[PDB]
């Protein structure tokens, strides 16, 4: 599994690829992990698949539950704050081997300047979370082929689409150079999944859009 | 005795219903609109009970408020253990009446409340708005155009009688709904729309500049 | 009420 | 004094049980036949209980809604720990009664309720249907042919009396049932039977065009 | 009080 | 009766609001400034809820103080679990209100109290300070200028009515307030202030030589 | 008594 | 033991084998280990005979309970949710040796296409499930065997005969090859056990048929 | 009435306040002195409560010891959560006050008693001598000079006025004492001080040859 | 990780660095490790990272609740008390790794002489502190080369700027001698952070303060 | 009722 994100000048992406292993055995083709969490958050869960999904929708849940009692979504702050807490009582378990850790991005409509109001957001088993600064983050075991992708290629974003390029790029090398994680599958068709957040809310990228990055890259490297 | 003092509580609880602010619901085009006569800028008598199930009330704010959230805490909790889609209007509107009658037996005062569930198909289907009227004593009722809840009931009942029409438009049932409210200013309206084209959460408040165009 |  | 209070109590639960709709259960050649007076279509005083047993009542909703519940409730348990086919409508028929009596005895208001558990044989099996009418009281009374809950039982009981027919068809038994309800229009009617030629489930509704046909 |  | 018990509650609340010291919030351009009439040194009526949200009352002090100890605590609980910035004024001024009104109904005293909560903006942030008055049953009143409570409030609130301007300064309307109070001398005035300019707690007290210098 |  | 389920165009099938083992010596020779559980889902289970039995009677009495209280069925995912939350509930004693795994094959009445609202879900020991989209699953011992059978013979599937003939097949080779999975018995005159779902409900393919096919298959492999 | 027996339960408490022994504390150069009319020599009216708080009683014995306890008891615990000089004649003052409006406002009987707590500076600092009052309901008063409890108290508070003098000796102070005490032999009378020269524990008693050489 | 803290006439300052890491690895350029819990006293903490932060938020909470309850501060003899009891409240999770340990910079409003009402406390595992008295400490895994810094450095320590231009001196020496302690990160312009409190309360040093010391620093070891 |  591997699940990246990074800011752009004016939003945020989030990718995720789409294989879950048990051992060496590929199980699943077509997961997904990446969910909208609500209308200025996405959230990316790696680790036990079970655990993930639970996550992911409870979490959805309580910010929801919030906002339906007080008539407000929470700060930032405070979503940051829900999701530490989840994460910090999922500990006994992760040390019995149900782990799972998000990577959660948003985009704050309260920050003052609108280009740099994205958010990337990364835990630990701990709780303990960080607000990265350095413009991307990833997460799960191919995370540090995509980071060190990411590095380099990280000059290049300038939109939102030359983001989601990149996204889709560091995706690809993760899967390069690890197993655990699936590349884009050209003979089913099955291509990572993307969310972008910006100003006006969070929406899935549509299927076609990824594919033909993804070829594109695919051409490119041959 | 028991029978006397039950006739002087359903009195009471009549006053109670009467000196209140007037709500109204009514099935249009696009769904089901409530508008209701509030001053206030904080409090509100209607409120987004699941996706597509909304709720008006009139009588005693904490009363008819803590209904709101009692109502809102069972929808959440059954969705979780089975899911969105299960959640209907006509369960909600059972529980309060249920909970409501038992409630009077038990305790000292009768909540002087009046309640208004309101449901609308899901995204992409066909299906009528439903509303249900529940009372202080439990009763529910299964309104097929309009709702009309708290003070002098008749006039506008009247009004909306004779104005109503089904498949009216957004801008028009609100003209019918603020004549038969008469029976105002632009400020100190409450005015939310159970959308039923919106994806998932219908429920939509109508406030400002907007609603002074439309008006 | 609600009888039934 | 006591005495007093209690016949007074007694005058209370007739007066409620008589202004109320009325239900008739008969036995036909298929099984038994549910037959009341109901106008809403979300709310219902027929059900299914078991696999061959099921339930009519007449009186205040809440209350008969919340018994069919608890008889739902036992009949699972029970099931589980011992079989299907253990349950019968003898042990609900009693549970009720015994209910009935210690809640009336303990507790404020006398449920103003009349129940009428029904039981049909199994698949490929022969044997009469068993009607049991339990009143507010306790009191249970055993039925050969039929059992008439709520309103005014006079009339209805003895026009049935005239025109009860034993192994009267589905048709036969539906006509003779409303006609001696009379005592309607196609809507606002709550038919089921419990159909004995059905392999497990016997209770079954008949509602909308199919009952039109029929009638 | 604070009837509505 | 029960009606005539209620009413005789009533009338005794409001003699216990009655023969009680005259408090006074106002609206200046800095923020918010509460002016009482306190003689001791160590019993205080105004107080510091939250980091922009403040306090005054008027009653009996045990009690008016308690609720002041419950406001307290409710704040930094909420605030522990999600963030400083969500306690807002007006959710305060809720909890109070539900509180009074149960604890009133199940009690057997009410609580001869009135309450003022306040709020200001952030720091670098615009917005009007709010003020709210919850009365002993629970009622709450949303101010736009200024609240008044305990003692005689008829000439004092008169007063104000005419002396009042926005965005007076803090000298001019500690002026405004002493002398509306009046309708005194340095010694026993309780004067604090919700400044809008301060970082994070914007309540701070004015007391001793450089309030005799502003005076 | 101790009215405030 | 070895279950296998696909869909064929309007409907599912689902086939179970029938023996029952302690160790090598064979000690059930004619098990059920496929129920109707309701009008529209069967439901295979694989592993401990006990944990699976009490799995089937429970679920079923769950679904109709809250039928029987609300009048009307729950949704597919609703039914999915139920099973999935008991699987998660036996974990503890999966982990002691007492594992049971379900099949879940259904019927969806709500689906939008008849001749795709046949359905397929598997679940692991930790309650996670997943729908299966490549048109067959299967469970047990014999499954791996079993699915590398239904990938070759699976474009022969055109209706319910043909997917019924395929189901048996399937059964076929897993026994082939696995010791635990009973074959078609000739001599004791005892067979797979199917139960067939469509747009009518769930019946229980009468054994005649299955001795037909089992042995068309015997003499197709002599 | 609920007034009258108000009413009538003050009366009761000022009659058991009025029949008691006379209890006097008052500031001088040194500290604080408690001189109390007692002739027991067992019983006793003036007791430690803290290193620099010291308390006086006038009322039932039983209820003002018990008193006497819960107030020892509450200091040592504050003190090991925080630390000595963190607990302060007024907060024990205040606690005393909340706990005996509360307990009659709940209880059967008022307690029958009149409290005086006493605080002096610690060692090597300069402050005034605190006195404060609490009465059977709950009031409190802070005093300057003297504090007159139990018996007829407008004689020895007169007498009080006339002869005292600030910054007094503890000789003349005693002998002031005495004489307004008076308005007696050298048995039966309890005095103590609290000494602001100590270096911690403040409270020390005067007994025998020693208060006989001074009278 | 390593905090400083030393007296001066007149006042106490309080620095510490801003890597964190995970074994080998290099996890956060960033983190502040010294806050201002209240307008007179500073904590520094090393240790787990989790740990550490929730400590001085809870502190920070604890210390203005008594605050707003009696109207006035605690001493600093109380303050000390409760960070202590919250300290030996954390030795069941330090024992199993999870070990948090302050240390406690004040300025003492109530003592008899302003020069030296500095005042600075250190902790153990076990709870037990001990009022620091020759002048300095320091805490976390480069604390023993920042102490035998100091203690040749401290006779130069003569008011607020030269203090501090010790403190961030004794804080290269122990990045200088240890890999978990970073030193001044001149190419991305990242320096310790600092606290000064002296009798008007506690301030936060500019970056541009420490920025300069840090440059003077490493020019004169070149 | 229901006399035995």
């Amino acid at each position: 599994t591997t699940i990246v994100a990074l800011k752009y000048p004016g939003g945020v992406v989030m990718a995720g690829d789409r294989r879950s292993t048990q051992g060496n055995m590929i199980s699943g083709r077509d997961v997904r992990k990446v969910y909208i969490t609500d209308d200025y958050t996405a959230t990316g869960i790696a680790g036990t698949a079970a655990v993930a999904v639970e996550f992911a929708r409870l979490y959805a849940v309580e910010l929801e539950h919030y906002e339906k009692l007080e008539g407000v979504p929470l700060t930032f702050a405070g979503k940051i704050n829900r999701l530490a807490i989840m994460v910090r009582g999922n500990l006994a378990a992760a040390m019995q081997g149900l782990l799972a850790l998000p990577l959660l991005a948003g985009y704050d409509i309260h920050a003052s300047d609108p280009q740099s109001a994205g958010r990337i957001v990364s835990f630990d088993a701990a709780g303990g979370w960080n607000i990265e600064e350095e413009g991307y983050q990833a997460v799960g075991s191919g995370s540090l082929f995509a980071k060190s992708s990411m590095k380099k290629l990280y000059s290049q974003v300038t939109d939102g689409d030359s983001g989601l390029r990149v996204a889709v790029e560091a995706l690809y090398d993760a899967a390069d150079d690890d197993s655990a994680t699936g590349g884009p599958d050209l003979v089913r068709g099955i291509f990572p999944t993307a969310v972008i957040i910006d100003a006006d809310g969070a929406v899935d990228v549509p299927e076609s859009r990824i594919a033909e990055l993804a070829r594109a890259i695919i051409e490119s490297r041959s | 005795s028991p029978e006397q003092a039950m006739r002087e509580r359903s009195e009471l609880a009549r006053k109670g219903i009467a000196r209140a602010k007037s709500v109204v619901a009514l099935a249009y085009a696009g769904g089901v609109l409530f508008v209701a006569e509030n001053p206030s800028r904080s409090l509100q008598k209607i409120s987004e009970l699941y996706d597509r199930v909304g709720f008006a009330a009139a009588g005693k704010f904490n009363e008819f408020d803590n209904l709101r959230r009692g109502g809102i805490q069972f929808a959440d909790t059954r969705g979780y253990a089975y899911d969105r889609r299960d959640v209907t209007g006509r369960q909600l509107a059972n529980v309060y009446a249920q909970t409501l009658g038992t409630i009077f037996t038990e305790q000292a005062k009768p909540y002087e409340v009046e309640l208004c569930v309101a449901e609308v198909a899901h995204y992409g289907e066909t299906k009528r708005p439903e509303l249900y009227r529940i009372t202080y004593d439990g009763s529910i009722a299964d309104e097929p155009h309009f709702v009309v809840m708290g003070g002098t009931t008749e006039p506008i009942a009247n009004a909306l009688k004779e104005s109503y029409a089904e498949n009216a438009s957004l801008t028009d049932a609100l003209r019918i709904a603020v004549a038969a409210l008469r029976a105002l200013g632009v400020a100190s309206l409450e005015v939310a729309v159970l959308d039923a084209n919106r994806p998932r959460r219908a429920f939509r408040r109508i406030t400002g500049s907007a609603l002074q165009a439309l008006l | 009420g609600q009888y039934l």
